[PDB]
């Protein structure tokens, strides 16, 4: 329904990258849907980094899979993405996403994205 | 392990014309695809889902056809608000992949 | 190939009152701030509906129930389901459920939703199944025994792949799904709605409006229908096939339709706030 991503600004090389996604207008628990993160570097290009489900069942992108973790804080409507180590080419603009739901039965999300939100910028060095 | 190529790049058009974009796959996906539009300084918004459909209240000047290894998108006419980059994405396997994008500008 | 499973207990069914619920949009026109009288097939207010369980318990005596009987269609069906996880999948419709006449099939199997109209030969106990592995801590699914002979198919529709949970929790129910099935002219019409709840037993009392979902041109003759469920199977249910299995926790309610006249009240956007019968 509505999202507002948040996080820090300038970072340091090979540190942990913090991030937070506060869902507004929707119960993060009273749902059966999926959530995900998406990256866009400056210039040209898009990449999908990870997708999560509440109460476990995490997935990760095959490329750059070693240093990525995703967590959800079910107490509030918040989830976070952690990078243990970063390089000089990891700077981009990051977005939250919601996976479009199923049509006939409910309880299911397709492999496509809708209802995004505004993005923040993370530099390097 | 799905790879895509988007053949047109930086097309120029006038206010009333017809423009077309093709997005080529490498595997044998079966009529599942998605198209995206990105106005500058915003977040992408969805335009067409599945092979050929439309969500929400996007103007009906947007329509594309489909096949098993080729795809296309064409718009009937332009307006001064149609100036952006368009993207194609697959909806088949776990490693989601995105296209290089194509730019449409008005002359 | 399919088998009969036999470790069931015995008990008679029950009945539960339906409150003011089961109304749907009867046409395509748009109105606002009006009181409109309509004649159509509806479900009467305060009417008997029938209750069906799927629950297994141990420790105290023996109580295992797994009910999916063959039921008549008459003029139409109102279907409601309450579940903590995904335990109902779909339906088979037909008139003789044998190889001499056509049938209709709607099924979900955790990757795709399949709609078929075809000649089949269903066997006595159709069911789907899952498995719980200890080494994986994963709920992987492999079972499909619903028919043994399909031929001469006319319509076929297979949908876009998706993901879904199969975990299976314990506690209070937290979903409610309602469907309405009607067969008129040469057309099959399906309406649906979903809502969240936090009950422990029985059907909620309130009001909701149903919206059109699917219209299919098929042209079959329908007189009876049956339900399909899913059952678990793990290391804690020993024995052998047809005698080793456990049930989950789910329930559903069924009711029929009759020709009535109603006085619906539209809102200032086009939503049916309430209704009255006579
Ligand atoms: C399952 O139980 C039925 C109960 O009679 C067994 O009998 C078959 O019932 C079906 C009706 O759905 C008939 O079409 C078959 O001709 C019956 N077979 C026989 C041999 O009488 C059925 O065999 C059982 N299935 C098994 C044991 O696999
Ligand atoms: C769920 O049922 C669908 C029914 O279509 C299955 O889809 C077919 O699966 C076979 C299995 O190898 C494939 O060869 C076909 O190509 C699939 N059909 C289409 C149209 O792609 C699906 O595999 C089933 N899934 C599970 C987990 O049982
Ligand atoms: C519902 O059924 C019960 C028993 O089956 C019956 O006693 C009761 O009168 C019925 N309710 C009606 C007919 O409104
Ligand atoms: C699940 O268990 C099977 C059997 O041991 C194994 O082959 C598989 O790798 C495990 N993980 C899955 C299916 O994700
Ligand atoms: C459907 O088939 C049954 C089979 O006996 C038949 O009696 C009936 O007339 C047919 N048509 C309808 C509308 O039920």
């Amino acid at each position: 329904v509505q999202l507002q991503e948040s996080g820090p600004g300038l970072v340091k090389p090979s540190e942990t990258l913090s991030l937070t996604c506060t869902v507004s207008g929707g119960s993060i628990s009273s749902s059966s849907y999926y959530w995900g993160w998406i990256r866009q570097p400056p210039g040209k290009g898009l990449e999908w980094i990870g997708s999560i489900y509440y109460s476990g069942s995490t997935y990760y992108n095959p490329s750059l899979k070693s240093r990525v973790t995703i967590s959800v804080d079910t107490s509030k409507n918040q989830f976070s993405l952690k990078l243990s180590s970063v390089t000089a080419a990891d700077t981009a603009v990051y977005y939250c996403a919601r996976c479009r739901p199923e049509y006939y039965f409910g309880s299911g999300s397709y492999l496509d994205f809708d209802y995004w939100g505004q993005g923040t910028l993370v530099t390097v060095s | 392990d799905i790879q895509m190529t988007q053949s047109p790049s930086s097309v120029s058009a006038s206010v009333g014309d017809r423009v077309t974009i093709t997005c080529r796959a490498s595997q044998g996906i079966s009529s599942w695809l998605a198209w995206y539009q990105q106005k500058p300084g915003k977040a992408p918004k969805l335009l067409i889902y599945a092979a050929s459909s439309l969500q929400s209240g996007v103007p009906s000047r947007f329509s594309g056809s489909g096949s098993g290894t080729d795809f296309t998108l064409t718009i009937s006419s332009l307006q001064p608000e149609d100036f952006a980059t368009y993207y194609c994405q697959q909806a088949n396997s776990f490693p989601l992949t995105f296209g290089g994008g194509t730019k449409v500008e008005i002359k | 190939q399919c088998v009969n499973l036999t470790t069931r207990t015995q008990l008679p069914p029950a009945y539960t009152n339906s409150f003011t619920r089961g109304v749907y949009y009867p046409d395509k026109v748009f109105r606002s701030s009006v009181l409109h009288s309509t004649q159509d097939l509806f479900l009467p207010f305060f009417s008997n509906v029938t209750w069906f369980h799927a629950i297994h318990v141990s420790g105290t005596n023996g109580t295992k129930r797994f009910d999916n009987p063959v039921l008549p269609f008459n003029d139409g069906v109102y279907f409601a389901s309450t579940e903590k996880s995904n335990i109902i999948r779909g339906w088979i419709f037909g008139t003789t459920l044998d190889s001499k006449t056509q049938s209709l099939l709607i099924v979900n199997n955790a990757t795709n939703v399949v709609i078929k109209v075809c000649e089949f030969q269903f066997c006595n106990d159709p069911f789907l199944g899952v498995y719980y592995h200890k080494n994986n801590k994963s709920w992987m699914e492999s079972e499909f025994r619903v028919y043994s002979s399909a031929n001469n198919c006319t319509f076929e529709y297979v949908s876009q792949p998706f993901l879904m949970d199969l975990e299976g929790k314990q506690g209070n129910f937290k979903n409610l799904r309602e469907f309405v099935f009607k067969n008129i002219d040469g057309y099959f019409k399906i309406y649906s709605k979903h809502t969240p709840i936090n009950l422990v037993r029985d059907l909620p009392q309130g009001f909701s409006a149903l919206e059109p979902l699917v219209d299919l041109p098929i042209g079959i003759n329908i007189t009876r229908f049956q339900t399909l469920l899913a059952l678990h199977r793990s290391y804690l249910t020993p024995g052998d096939s047809s005698s080793g299995w456990t049930a989950g926790a789910a329930a559903y309610y069924v009711g029929y339709l009759q020709p009535r006249t109603f006085l619906l009240k539209y809102n200032e956007n086009g939503t049916i706030t309430d209704a009255v019968d006579c």
